[PDB]
RNA sequence: GCAUGUGGUUUAAUUCGAAGCAACGCGAAGAACCUUACCAGGCCUUGACAUGCUAGGGAACCCGGGUGAAAGCCUGGGGUGCCC
RNA sequence: AACCCCCGCCGUUAGUUGCCAGCGGUUCGGCCGGGCACUCUAACGGGACUGCCCGCGAAAGCGGGAGGAAGGAGGGGACGACGUCUGGUCAGCAUGGCCCUUACGGCCUGGGCGACACACGUGCUACAAUGCCCACUACAAAGCGAUGCCACCCGGCAACGGGGAGCUAAUCGCAAAAAGGUGGGCCCAGUUCGGAUUGGGGUCUGCAACCCGACCCCAUGAAGCCGGAAUCGCUAGUAAUCGCGGAUCAG
């Protein structure tokens, strides 16, 4: 029924925000299919480690964006607030879907 | 090397008759990796050698090598005022390597218009005595002896 | 056969036969024989002398080539020349009309390399 | 050729699509 | 070169003094700094002045000199030799 | 009935599937060579079969995805291989030291900054 | 100019960045623009605060400005006095919803930034160059750290023939990734010119 | 970064092609990231100090 | 042969720096104006920018014309909030 | 040196937008029911230690093997010690100092960094038959995209223009992978090799393509039949060869 997206930075924040997610869902009426990992994405920068001419020598930086997305059958009205009320990772951005 | 010397590549026996030294050939033929060429390259030297000259064409391979084959070389080298090219013997894989090579690079030299051809003329022909396989081969066995002047300075 | 004031390749294909005057290239050709419908595939010395016709007033008569046409671009310059314009002050020096960069290559354009003394 | 353009592979190399180049 | 489906292109200021010393049935020496437009048949024996980096040159427009722009008429460097 | 095995090799991986019968091969839906035609380490990839004795012995279901089909051919030749130690686990003596049961570990290196290529460095006269 | 720079090699490996948030394509460039002038501002004044770990956690239009300092009393003031003045005068920056926190750096020599800075001022204060840097790492492992070393780097001591100097003790393993280390880069101002300062200390295996 | 130089690229332009990104760090507009409004020595700089969340160091 | 840097010449200017390997498709992971430090012209002078001081007028501000290559300058009008 | 990442085997949590071995239906398209087996998908763990054997050896080690996906560090990355070359840049920024501050500072349009008797340094495509070309035919990984990616439809030989469905992106799109494969054309030729430099015709981005752009079509079809002395790279999935992608950025 409902679905959620998170998309964050960690590979911590954004499995435990989830799994904080995970028990709210369960215990207040729903079945659930588990914690979904996804097709991360990766944004990367390679760069002259050299403020001049030494060019040959570079740097290496990746911006791994972190795709997680968990359903939930049964939605009860014992639940949909049992959710807004766990609300708490800091560095993840959530967000819901329904049909 | 400066570590020991290496172990020599194991290649994959051939896929149809099953001779390392079909392998090692087709390699030797192909250019640029391009592998599914020189296979058949090799193929079609099976098809026009086991029906110009109907008998085994691997039999003639094995004998097409055995006499371009070299058994002494120039091992050139120094003294400490000039140098001097200096006869040698020949190791066992140096052989089969030089073989092949020059198999191939006179099948190149050939004038003919096709691939497998000048391979397949190339094999007979260095299978019997001539052509320009065996040409060379008897070249630096000639470069053993018309230079065996300083078979002291031998290593 | 002969065409355009040229007598093209005999024993040759057809449409490689064309590109031999100074009006037709790969193109212009294939649809020469597309609009007079001989097989391209066959040779120049097998056709029919009525197949030769055909396609002798159809390309003469048609496109501008020959002589009338290096005439026509060896004037359409001679035209930029007197113009007083950029591209025409470089048909006259020598140098290349399109742009390219002038201080290392440019070779075909300028000749080959009169070399010099540096310092 | 590759550095010809009017080409099969020609084409694909400029990244280019023309009349000697489709798009299906 | 320049997009058909757009038409030809002259600057305002420029074509302002074209088709006003044209209503006039006068004729005298302009001076502007565009060089990137394309003169057109109704400057045809006009006396204009094109700008390169310092200079406006004498550039009398006659006949076939059509749809070339400005620029083509005004040399930018110079370059006579090495030595 | 059907024996199965996972085979992998190099950005390429293939399903086989392995019931008793005839010595057909589909590919992908296709015939083993109506999907390997002009390809020669094709009828290679049969191998680690041929030395038990069994081509006639069974079927050969096969899917894949990824690589080229040589890197496709190793995967299947690795997918018979392991799908015959769920039918005899007694098969294992006969293909490991004759070297059918191993990950080709082989793998193209990453591409390196300064090196056109990984390994290949610049050309340079003046040195 | 050879080596590494510490902390951006523990990227998540045993540091931790600074502004924590996530960001979209649109908003990245200039959520992060702002950052960098909350930190510019921010900086700018609380100087003789003692000012060392800036966090700037983010929500839906909800900045988190938490603030690490040596002496927590020149960022407040008198009663709550001072700290107003600017929890605002970022709102006044952001456009939005600033919670400008206070967190007292405990024990002061066991973290860098400040380490470097107090060296750098002893710099800048005209002090003994040598005996600063020697002290300097003194109390480092006298507070109790594993590791210490500082790096004085200028035109030291009002000399024309640049040079650089040094001390150090216990371990400074900065190619053992496991091993917690805080740089400390400050950049004192004297009459002379300009002479930037390092500091290094770890604290432990983990 | 000739301080007025930034400026005739802060404020808009006469035409719309004129629009040249540069660094809010430095202002060098050389080498310039549309994604950090960042260059690349600031980037690692920054990056340095872990002061770009998720911005991690890369290696493969 | 073409592409790109570079040496040397040339130029109103062809802005800069790189210098044996370890400068030379290197600063440029994007020069038509822009970038742009360069040159030729038309110009601005608390200045494209900061925190201000003093004297005098002005709410901020927004719309139009004239001259012009654009800038720039001369100039018409709409406007007159906030604090005590 | 290890601890971090990537790739190699495997187990735990997971079944969407991915996956299809069995069963049901099937517009034959994993299309739908159903399933999450395996492939994949990211997070955490397991595993390799000279542990086992014969030999060599005071020992550390070494050589050959058994088992194992991996064997002696398995392959690859990040990782650069005290110091040197007064090496590099005041042209990212930072700053001592000398220097201008109705001028080197500032704004502007145009011109220039691209000029060309030459020379080197780097690379691209060639000089072709293991090939060129036109069709039909398969098999990739990685990354980008709601101010953009643009399936199809129509117009045009085409670039592209018009219309317009989907996509906060495993769901939609760039997307054609190319060398390979099938079938046929060329037959040693300055050539259907080669694709310069030119003549003309158009499309696009853009206030604006003369300096000074890219792309389309037509015609032009240059040098070069594998390269002097000298000299460069690479020790295995490397070298070579073939295609895809991203950053920068209207182009
Ligand atoms: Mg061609
Ligand atoms: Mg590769
Ligand atoms: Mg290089
Ligand atoms: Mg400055
Ligand atoms: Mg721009
Ligand atoms: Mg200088
Ligand atoms: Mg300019
Ligand atoms: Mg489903
Ligand atoms: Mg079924
Ligand atoms: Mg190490
Ligand atoms: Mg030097
Ligand atoms: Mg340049
Ligand atoms: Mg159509
Ligand atoms: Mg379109
Ligand atoms: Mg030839
Ligand atoms: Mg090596
Ligand atoms: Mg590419
Ligand atoms: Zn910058």
């Amino acid at each position: 029924k409902i679905r959620i997206k998170l998309r964050g930075f960690d590979h911590k924040t954004l499995d435990a925000s989830a799994q904080k997610i995970v028990e709210a869902a369960r215990r207040s009426g729903a079945q659930v299919s588990g914690p979904i990992p996804l097709p991360t994405r990766v944004r990367r920068f390679t760069v002259i480690r050299g403020p001049f001419k030494h060019k040959d020598s570079r740097e290496h930086f990746e911006l791994r964006t972190h795709n997680r997305l968990v359903d939930i059958i049964n939605p009860n009205r014992k639940t949909i607030e049992q959710l807004m009320t766990l609300d708490l990772p800091t560095g993840v951005e959530i967000e819901i879907k329904t049909v | 090397a400066r570590r020991r010397r290496a172990e020599v590549r194991q290649l994959q026996p051939d896929l149809v008759y099953g001779d390392v030294l079909v392998t090692a050939f087709i390699n030797k033929i192909m250019r640029d990796g391009k592998k599914n060429l020189a296979a058949r390259i090799f193929y079609d030297a099976c098809k026009i050698i086991q029906e110009k000259t109907g008998q085994e064409p691997l039999k003639v391979f094995k004998q097409a090598v055995e006499n371009v084959k070299p058994r002494m070389e120039v091992r050139s080298r120094r003294v400490g005022g000039a140098n001097y090219q200096v006869p040698m013997e020949v190791s066992p894989r140096r052989q089969q390597s030089l073989a092949l090579r020059w198999l191939v690079q006179a099948a190149n030299q050939r004038p003919e218009r096709r691939a497998a051809v000048r391979i397949a003329h190339e094999l007979m022909d260095a299978a019997e005595g001539k052509g320009g396989a065996v040409k060379k081969k008897e070249d630096v066995e000639r470069m053993a002896e018309a230079n065996r002047a300083y078979a002291h300075y031998r290593w | 056969a002969r065409i355009a004031g040229v007598e093209i390749p005999r024993n040759k294909r057809v449409d490689v036969a064309l590109t031999y005057i100074y009006g037709i290239g790969k193109a212009r050709a294939k649809e020469a024989l597309e609009k007079t419908g001989i097989n391209p595939a066959t040779r120049v010395k097998d056709l029919t002398e009525a197949e030769v016709v055909r396609l002798r007033e159809y390309v003469e008569n048609t496109w501008k080539l020959e002589g009338e046409l290096r005439a026509e671009v060896a004037a359409n310059i001679k035209r930029l020349m007197d113009i007083g314009c950029y591209r025409g002050l470089r048909h006259r020096r020598g140098l290349p009309v399109r742009g390219q960069r002038t201080r290392t290559n440019a070779r075909t354009r300028k000749g080959p390399r009169k070399t010099v003394a540096g310092k | 050729g590759k550095g010809d353009r009017r080409t099969r592979r020609g084409k694909i190399w400029r990244g280019t699509y023309g009349k000697y180049r489709p798009r299906k | 070169p320049r997009s058909l489906k757009k038409g030809v292109f002259v600057d305002d200021h420029l074509l302002e003094k074209v088709l006003e010393l044209n209503a006039k049935g006068e004729k005298r020496l302009i001076k502007t700094w565009s060089r990137r437009s394309t003169i057109v048949p109704e400057m045809v024996g006009h006396t204009i002045a094109v700008y390169n980096g310092k200079q406006h040159v004498p550039v009398y427009i006659t006949e076939n000199m059509v749809g070339h722009k400005l620029g083509e008429f005004a040399p930018t460097r110079t370059y006579r030799g090495h030595g | 009935e059907q024996y199965y095995g996972t085979g992998r090799r190099k950005e390429a991986v293939a399903r086989v599937f392995l019931r008793p019968g005839n010595g057909k091969v589909t590919v992908n839906g296709q015939d083993f060579n109506e999907y390997f035609q002009g390809l020669v380490r094709a009828v290679a990839a049969l191998e680690p079969l041929r030395a038990v004795d069994a081509l006639g012995h069974f079927d050969a279901y096969i899917t894949v995805r990824g690589g080229g089909k040589s890197g496709q051919i190793d995967a299947i030749k690795l997918g018979i291989a392991r799908a015959l130690v769920q039918y005899n686990p007694d098969y294992r003596a006969k293909l490991k030291p004759l070297g059918f049961l191993t990950r080709d570990a082989r793998v193209v290196e990453r591409k390196k900054y300064g090196k056109h290529k990984a390994r290949r460095a610049p050309q340079y006269s003046k040195r | 100019g050879n080596k590494i720079h510490p902390i951006g090699f523990r990227l998540g490996i045993t540091r931790d960045w600074e502004s924590r948030w996530y960001a979209g394509k649109k908003q990245y460039r200039h959520l992060l623009l702002e950052d960098q002038r909350i930190r510019g501002l921010l900086e700018k004044e609380l100087y003789s605060a003692g000012l060392a770990r800036v966090d700037i956690e983010r929500a839906a239009d909800n900045v988190a400005v938490t603030v690490h300092v040596a002496k927590p009393g020149v960022v407040i003031g008198r009663g709550g006095e001072r700290i107003r003045v600017l929890r605002e005068e970022l709102a006044k920056l952001t456009g939005k919803n600033v919670a400008l926190n206070v967190q007292e750096v405990q024990n002061p020599n066991l973290s860098a930034p400040l380490v470097a800075q107090r060296v750098a001022e002893q710099i800048e204060r005209r002090f003994a160059v040598r005996r600063a840097i020697k002290q300097a790492v003194q109390r480092v492992m006298e507070s109790g750290a594993k590791g210490a070393k500082v790096i004085v780097s200028g035109r030291i001591g009002g000399a024309e023939q640049a040079r650089t100097e040094w001390a150090a003790q216990g371990r400074v393993p900065l190619h053992t990734l496991r091993a917690n280390i805080d740089y400390g880069f400050a950049l004192a101002r004297t009459t002379y010119g300009v002479l930037g300062v390092k500091a290094y200390i770890f604290l432990g295996e983990v | 970064a000739r301080k007025a130089l930034i400026e005739k690229a802060k404020r808009t332009p006469k035409f719309k092609v004129r629009a040249y990104t540069r660094c809010v760090r430095c202002g060098r507009a050389r080498s310039v990231y549309r994604f950090f409004g960042l260059c690349r020595i600031c980037l690692r700089e920054l990056a340095h100090k872990g002061q770009l969340p998720g911005v991690r160091k890369a290696s493969w």
